[PDB]
DNA sequence: TTTTTTTTT
């Protein structure tokens, strides 16, 4: 009740290579896109083939699913399959040319097949992992294969599976043996062992015949210039919340990752993995042999809706209208938080450093959708971390120290802000921290460094971080008739590492309440934003990508203005003595107009700053400023 | 005529000393731009490079007059003189080094015609790459990387000759340890019994070994990596 | 054994 006849399974499998198309965009022709992949191994400007399993499903071919279910029910047989007859297509292409040397086990192979010289004898004398120099992988995108960590049991063992998950901790790349070869002393004859698994045993006495006979007791030495490696990499596995059951906790996976599938993931990823669920060498550990991996974080190509605003321009109102459309009204509030998506350039003058990234402070009383913005800027960002006030430590902002209880070492832990290294970190609840907690973030704010020297470890981290904050007022509401400095409870210190600081409130008012009760109400009708205008609105995902296509440009300042900079920040500067109800005003006001300036120009995809821009930025820090004195 | 090639590659291992003691003898471009650690040797207390001299035999003169025993090779000079002989030696250093070390000893005792208590060495230096970006083709090649030293350990001896005694009648054999193995002695030679010979540890020869652990230097990193 | 760190009461 098997079916071992290879030859026929290897005629179908050549068969979807030979037949598979799509058809050119212009209409000209058809792309046979899977042999075109065969011919680039051939010469040698590849190393694997991603297989997916969905159109050999979906192909015009006879028994192309009895193909794909056989696959499917023994993915680690066929495999081998799929390497014999690309090998064969990638013979028949070459014929009597020869593929290029390119590494030092090519060198020892083209050099000692003609040694030999001078299709039975190959096949006897060489194993097919020395024989064939490349990575086949499989995919599927159908739902019958989607499952979770937690569903993986022993129905699944040797079967392809697919599933969707949180990457806790990864290690580096290690060399892994594949094949070892050894070469007897006196006879000078040659063992090939292939390795599978986690273990091997290295063989002792040589087994030539003539050196068997002779009684010549030469030992066996591997030589580590025919012996194969591979890239090795290690991953576990995390289950996302949606899976979980209700009131569980999330459960783990290992996970094995070969060859070009290595250095995709680092901690701190969303990832689709595709692999083979198998046990270790009568109770059995197993883990899953990962087959093809992709970030969910990541994904010259441009989508068409984006095209559409590349060539319009004036994007600026459309932009700061789309960011969260279920939240009436506070367009420059979304204005400023546009601007921290994006900030501005680094500096490095004569080996001095300088900030580049932007810092805002949401304040307001409660119920007027700080959480939601916060939320909605979470999912917009690529790399982005969101904390409150009570669940974190200063240790779990920054980074901790573990001790390993199995082994007795030592060995940093990187927190939030460390994985949110070149991304923004969202700070709920920011009142309700403890000092000795909040002042951890003095030096990631403004040096982008965290430093440590504890036990047996001193180091220093990278955290190149915008921080984005949002608090109450210290009694719970805004109090008109205490000072600015009685509102906002802070020390100055943290105050000025903040570049703008925002105040919103909510008053009662019979229009305005009627007006906010339609959208909301329309909301829940709908489940949608209104759009009564009809005016257009931006996608998150072109959204997501008009953003990172703004972070790639660096407009450079005109030095023309110069003097309305300077001028701008004396005239802000006399403010804070001559009033009565004064803020606090420090040298880093300059370098905060001088950021949010290029950041509008990154927003507008040029690369000279305008006057138009530092009249923005000018703009909006005094809409910040007059937002803390309202009905004065 | 029996000839010696490296396993597997058809290098020769003379027609490279050939063109490494030319480039010993002739090479003298680079300097004008002598360097701040390199410009300076001595007979007695310091005394400074000349220019205008074949650089290595100058540098040699140190190894007859303040008894230096090894010379920094500057990768650099080595390339600019024939990038053939710089891929030679980046590709295989643990084949070409044990015989680019005896043309040195050959031109140092044939310009002298001197002895020295050990062998003049090599270090090549000057090469730069990343900790995280090492693959399993980089398996012993040549490769620099920099960091802070954060601990050294003491040092292990490492043993390169043995000493067995016989048990019987007090006969004594030396045996090298090569490929990290020594052979035993069998049978005696001088009484002729079998399975019978001790190795005394302290009449035996060993080497100094120290094991020092690097930092990675934070700056270059991409996005989320700790050192 | 004794020592050092981070969460909890
Ligand atoms: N202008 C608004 N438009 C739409 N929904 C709003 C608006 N103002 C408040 N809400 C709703 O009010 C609820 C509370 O939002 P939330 O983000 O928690 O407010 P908050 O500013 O965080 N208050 P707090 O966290 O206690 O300081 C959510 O269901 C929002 O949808
Ligand atoms: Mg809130
Ligand atoms: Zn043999
Ligand atoms: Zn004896």
């Amino acid at each position: 009740t098997y079916n071992t006849d290879w030859a026929a399974e290897k005629t179908k499998i050549r068969s979807f290579f030979d037949e598979y198309y799509v058809d050119n965009e212009d209409g000209s022709g058809k792309a046979f896109p899977y042999r075109d992949q065969v011919f680039e191994i051939a010469r040698r400007d590849k190393q694997a083939i991603v297989v997916n399993v969905d159109h050999i499903k979906e192909s015009d071919i006879p028994d192309a699913l009895e193909l794909s279910e056989a696959i499917t029910s023994n993915t680690k047989r066929y495999e081998v399959l799929f390497k014999d007859t690309i090998s064969d297509m990638i013979q028949d292409y070459l014929g009597d040319k020869q593929a290029p040397v390119i590494d030092a086990l090519d060198a020892y192979m083209f050099q000692r097949l003609h040694m030999d010289r001078n299709l039975q004898d190959k096949r006897k004398k060489y194993p097919p992992q020395l024989l064939q120099r490349f990575e086949v992988y499989f995919t599927t995108d159908d739902a019958a294969h989607e499952t979770c960590v937690r569903n993986i049991k022993a129905t699944e063992i040797g079967h392809l599976v697919s599933m969707k998950g949180v990457v806790i901790r990864a290690t580096e790349v290690k060399p892994c043996v594949e094949v070892m070869t050894y070469t007897c002393d006196t006879c000078a004859a040659e063992v090939y062992q292939p390795v599978k698994g986690m273990q091997f045993t290295p063989p002792v006495n040589c087994p030539n015949k003539e050196c068997v006979e002779a009684k010549a007791n030469g030992r066996l030495h591997m030589q580590l210039r025919g012996s194969k490696f591979v890239k090795f990499q290690e991953l576990k596995i995390q289950e996302l919340s949606e899976q979980v059951p209700v009131g569980s906790i999330p459960r783990t996976m290992t996970v094995h990752v070969y060859g070009e599938m290595t250095r995709k993931c680092n901690t701190g990823n969303v990832v689709h993995v595709s692999g083979v669920f198998l046990p270790i060498m009568l109770v059995a550990d197993t883990y899953l042999e990962a087959h093809y991996i992709n970030n969910l974080d990541d994904n010259g190509v441009q989508s068409a809706e984006l095209e559409v605003l590349r060539r319009k321009g004036d994007n600026y109102e459309t932009l700061a209208a789309s960011i969260a459309p279920e939240i009436f009204g506070h367009v420059d509030v979304k204005k400023c938080l546009l601007m921290a998506l994006v900030g501005g350039n680094d500096n490095s003058s004569n080996g001095m450093k300088i900030r580049g990234c932007i810092n805002v402070l949401m304040m307001g009383d409660p119920g007027v959708a700080k959480s939601q913005l916060l939320g909605y800027v979470n999912r917009l960002a690529p790399r982005s971390q969101y904390t409150t006030g009570r669940g974190s430590s200063g240790v779990g902002l920054t980074a901790a120290v573990m001790k390993d209880p199995v082994t007795g070492e030592m060995s940093l832990e990187g927190g939030a802000l460390v994985l949110a290294d070149g991304g923004i970190c969202c700070i709920d609840e920011f009142d309700k921290m403890m000092d000795h907690d909040r002042t951890a973030i003095h030096e990631v704010m403004e040096q982008q460094t965290i430093s440590i020297a504890k036990a047996g470890i001193m180091t220093t981290l990278n955290a190149r971080t915008a921080i984005i904050a949002a608090a109450n007022p210290a009694y719970g509401r805004y109090n008109p008739n205490r000072s600015i400095e009685q509102n906002v409870d802070l020390p100055a210190a943290l105050l000025s590492r903040f570049d703008l600081i925002l105040l919103m409130q909510d008053k009662a008012d019979r229009e305005n309440d009627k007006i906010l009760a339609e959208h909301i109400t329309y909301v829940h009708q709908h489940g949608c934003h209104p759009n009564r205008e009809k005016k257009d609105l931006i996608s998150l995902e072109t959204l997501r990508e008009y953003i990172s296509l703004c972070k790639t440009y660096t407009p450079t300042v005109d030095p023309a203005l110069r003097e309305r900079i300077v001028e701008a920040y004396v005239e802000m500067r006399r403010d804070a003595r001559y009033s009565s109800d004064p803020t606090f005003v420090s040298p880093r006001m300059i370098l905060g107009i001088v950021r949010m300036a290029t950041a509008r120009a990154k927003l507008r995809l040029s690369t000279i700053v305008d006057e138009s821009d530092v009249e923005e930025a000018l703009r909006l820090m005094q809409f910040a400023k007059d937002s803390l004195r309202p009905e004065q | 005529q029996p000839r010696l090639y490296v396993w597997g590659t058809r290098i020769c291992v003379a027609d490279v000393q050939r063109s490494f003691r030319d480039f010993l003898t002739t090479f003298k471009i680079s300097q004008l731009a002598e360097d701040e650690n390199m410009m300076t040797g001595h007979d007695e207390a310091l005394h400074e490079i000349d220019v205008n001299h074949p650089y290595y035999m100058e540098r040699l003169l140190e190894c007859n007059d303040a008894e230096v025993t090894h010379i920094n090779l500057n990768l650099k000079h080595l390339n600019a003189f024939s990038e053939a002989l710089y891929r030679k030696v980046i590709a295989y250093p643990a084949d070409v080094i044990p015989y680019l070390d005896i043309v040195v000893n050959e031109v140092f005792a044939e310009r002298f015609n001197r002895t020295l208590a050990q062998s003049i060495e090599l270090r090549p230096f000057n090469a730069t790459r990343n900790m995280r970006g090492l693959n399993p083709n980089d398996v012993d090649q040549l490769i620099t990387i920099s960091g802070m030293v954060t601990r050294t350990s003491s040092l292990i001896p490492e043993m390169r000759s043995g000493y067995f005694q016989c048990a019987v009648c007090a006969f004594g054999i030396e045996s090298e340890v090569d490929k990290g193995r020594i052979e035993e002695p069998v049978v005696c030679t001088n009484c002729s019994n079998t399975h019978c010979f001790q190795l005394v540890h302290n009449r035996s020869v060993f080497l100094d070994k120290q094991v020092v652990k690097l930092q990675e230097s934070p700056d270059d990193m991409p996005s989320g990596e700790t050192p």
